[PDB]
């Protein structure tokens, strides 16, 4: 349609050139030929927009526009001589209603430059094959007959071969199969088949513990997660209990040859429960029951130390003010329970090495938060209230996270 | 010749505008970078052009300090014969 | 309300620790 | 602003919703640079005319007068069929069978010895 | 978005290159606006430099501007090249980092080896495999 500028507005860019009582129809006959002029560069920017195939456009298409127009590009400054600059286009000024208007050189020369981009390059994908468009990621996607199952048999074979490969025998084939899954957009539809293997794997390692197995079903279950075709959600149901027994097992194997494994293999589970409770999250549907059994594990008195370990290093993971608030009752609790694994002259017991892997995680979690509380002071009464549970260690683990804080 | 000259002695002494910078700029322009001095040289220049407005502002910063504003610019731009605009959109 | 998919979805209706052996017999 | 949101109804009504923001700020600036030159051009023409207030003649003095440089115009329809019939009567020329590379003379091609500073 | 920062790469590294002249005997905490119309007209006058000396190789017929076109170039724009080299001299002179390149490796990627199935003789080899 057609719009003009206000009248107003032309009366008070007057004012400022110090011109006065202009006309009220002059008022009127500026604003009509400035929207003109505006509508049909507007129309000439499109035609080269349109042969650019653009779409969105690109700086300097108006600028182009003006020198169609034989009129001088440049926005924010002009030259009376030409000569210095012609109608090479200024490239217009980065300016914005939100800029505060005032800067200082110094802060600007303190942000770092951004990194440059490879020169374009051409490559060459099959959008279809003998008329029909393949699944690739370059690509957007009285007796009655047998039944056949849904998924083809060669895709079902394909499935085997990625379950061999995830089962972690070789390295190079378990990575293999997670970049297969994560890239292949046929792989939805064989995620209730992959989710039942995943679960009868777990089984089987919780009669005899498995940790480095374990660790490679993990790698299989982030796999599907991150695919975006198949519905994790659907089959959600099936996963999180898996993940929950892995964090709380008990170690078959003796504790301190697998004790790398062991801590790898909850920080994994910790990660992927979280990461299934931000998926399809509603109202007490995941994440408040997942909270419920790490707590109910850790109030439990006499909890197994694997437990306990597995059900701390979940309620850290979900919130870090939920572990901040769960700690200080259960303070003295904690100091109890390192004393109660000090006292005996025997080291062989687990419950000496549940308690060591407990306390780490406590003490490297309680450093940040007490830093977001309040600057760190008084570490040596925070050492009294701890009955030197850490003793030097837990101050240190403060002045470090100060010292974090200082180089940030 | 002193420029040739110069331009003989411009293998060292990086310019203050990044040599890649200043090239892609040229790029731009159509011109492709046969010679690094070449570029240095047009570097040097650029910067020469930027720190004679920025010398003569200082004068008039003096008058009416050591910051730099639209104001100040007019009157410096104004010996040059180039006119800045005042956004006034903001 | 009610008649959303996600209130008939399993994991809402299932106790997972539960589900789990657990090496229990 | 008020002068802003104007600008951005323009763009609703012409029906292009897809634009640059800082296309928005660039015509705004346009707007203000094409206003001011219209009215620079007419105070002149009042102390020509000796006349304290600007009018309107002034004003339609500074357009036509600003529009003849700022706008040079997309050449004729006419002018260029009367150049074109006399390009078409000229015969299309033979070509030599085996004179080397088809270029135009060497003073219009960008063909030559480039000659550059020697480096040392 | 990668396509916008290939132009900010080097229009910040300009404004870091402006900061650090003013620095030295100049201004401190200067207007937004004044930096934004500084990097903009040397923007242009850098294009203008190039495209005038390209358009004055291309009147003598060469495809790369000589140092004659670039200072008959300055010579138009009255720059005064003379003084050019007394600027060098100044020890006010600074060095600015260049950009880094985004990729240190240029393309590592691996993609899968999926590819399987005959290829067809309508289809050349050097064409890439039918797709998994």
């Amino acid at each position: 349609s057609n719009t003009v500028l206000p009248s107003e507005s032309m009366k008070v860019v007057a004012e400022s050139m110090g011109i006065a009582q202009i006309q009220e129809e002059t008022c009127q006959l500026l604003t009509d030929e400035v929207s003109y002029r505006i509508k049909e560069i507007a129309q000439d920017a499109l035609k080269f927009m349109h042969m650019g195939k653009r779409q969105k456009l690109t700086t300097s298409d108006i600028d182009y526009a003006l020198k169609l127009k034989n009129v001088e590009p440049l926005y924010g400054f002009h030259a009376q001589e030409f000569i210095p600059f012609r109608f090479a286009s200024g490239g217009g000024r980065e300016l914005y209603f939100y800029e505060e208007k005032e800067v200082d050189l110094s802060d600007i020369i303190n942000t770092p430059l951004p990194r440059v981009p490879l020169d374009v390059c051409l490559k060459a994908h099959w959008l279809s094959i003998e008329g029909c468009q393949p699944a690739i990621p370059e690509n957007p996607p009285r007796l009655k007959p047998r039944s056949i199952h849904e998924l083809s048999v060669e895709q079902q074979l394909y499935y085997k071969e990625i379950t061999e490969a995830c089962v972690g025998s070789c390295e190079a084939k378990r990575a293999e199969a997670l970049q297969s899954i994560a890239t292949d957009p046929g792989l939805y539809q064989m995620l209730p088949r992959f989710s039942t293997f995943i679960s009868e794997g777990v089984r089987v390692n919780v009669v005899q513990n498995n940790l480095a197995l374990l660790i490679y079903l993990m790698r299989m279950v982030k796999a599907l997660m991150d695919n975006p075709t198949l519905y994790l959600e659907k089959y959600v149901h099936e996963l999180i209990p898996a993940v929950m027994t892995c964090i709380v097992s008990r170690q078959l194997c003796l504790r301190p040859d697998v004790d790398n494994h062991w801590a790898l293999r909850d920080f994994a589970a910790r990660l992927v429960a979280q990461i299934c409770k931000h998926f399809s999250t509603t109202t007490n549907n995941i994440q408040s029951r997942i909270t419920k059994t790490f707590t109910k594990s850790w109030v439990d008195e006499k909890t197994p130390w694997t437990t306990r370990y597995g059900s701390i290093a979940g309620l850290a993971e979900l919130g870090h003010d939920v572990i901040k608030t769960l700690i200080l009752p259960r303070l003295q609790q904690e100091g109890e329970r390192i004393r109660s694994v000090l006292d005996g002259p025997v080291l062989s017991n687990i419950d000496r090495i549940g308690a060591d892997h407990v306390q780490s995680l406590l003490l490297k979690h309680c450093a940040p938060v007490l830093a977001k509380l309040r600057p760190p002071p008084d570490n040596q009464d925070a050492y009294r209230a701890e009955f030197g549970s850490l003793g030097p260690l837990l101050c240190s683990q403060v002045v470090k996270a100060r010292a974090q804080a200082a180089l940030q | 010749t002193p420029l040739v000259d110069f331009l003989m002695q411009l293998e060292d002494y990086t310019p203050t505008i990044p040599d890649a910078v200043t090239g892609y700029y040229l790029n731009r322009a159509g011109f492709e970078a046969s010679d690094p001095r070449i570029i240095r040289l047009i570097s040097l220049a650029a910067q020469k052009f930027i720190s004679d407005i920025a010398n003569d502002a200082l004068q008039h910063c003096k008058m009416k300090k050591y910051t730099l504003t639209m104001e100040d610019l007019t009157p410096a731009l104004s010996e040059y014969g180039i006119n800045v605009k005042k956004p006034h959109y903001f | 309300d009610l008649l959303a998919d996600e209130n008939f979805l399993m994991v809402t209706q299932l106790h997972w620790e539960d589900d789990i052996i657990w090496d229990g017999e | 602003p008020k002068d802003a949101q104007m600008m951005a109804q323009i763009l609703k009504d012409m029906g292009i919703t897809e634009y640059e923001p800082r296309v928005i700020n660039q015509m705004l600036e346009f707007a203000f640079r094409y206003v001011t030159t219209i009215l620079d051009d007419a105070k002149i023409y009042s102390s020509h005319a000796k006349k304290a207030t600007v009018d309107a003649d002034d004003v339609r003095l500074a357009i036509q007068c600003r529009a003849d440089q700022s706008f040079t115009s997309p050449p004729p329809r006419d002018f260029l069929l009367d150049i074109a019939r006399q390009r078409n009567q000229t015969p299309l020329p033979l070509i030599k069978p085996y004179s080397g590379p088809r270029l135009p003379p060497d003073r219009y091609c960008l063909t030559a010895p480039n000659y550059r500073l020697k480096s040392l | 978005n990668p396509a916008d920062n290939y132009h900010l790469a080097r229009r910040r590294t300009l404004q870091v290159v402006v900061s650090s002249l003013l620095t030295e005997a100049g201004f401190e905490s200067a207007e937004k606006a004044s930096v934004e119309t500084l990097t903009e007209m040397l923007q242009s006058y850098i294009s203008e430099i190039g495209r005038s000396a390209k358009s004055y190789c291309e009147h003598t017929a060469r495809t790369q501007p000589t140092l004659s076109d670039i200072v008959v170039t300055l010579v138009e724009m009255g720059f005064n090249v003379d003084t050019l080299p007394a600027y060098a001299k100044r020890s006010q002179r600074m060095v600015i980092t260049a950009p880094p390149v985004t990729n240190q490796p240029v393309t590592p990627k691996a993609l899968t080896a999926g590819q399987n199935r005959p290829h067809p003789p309508h289809i050349p080899s050097h064409f890439p495999e039918f797709p998994d």
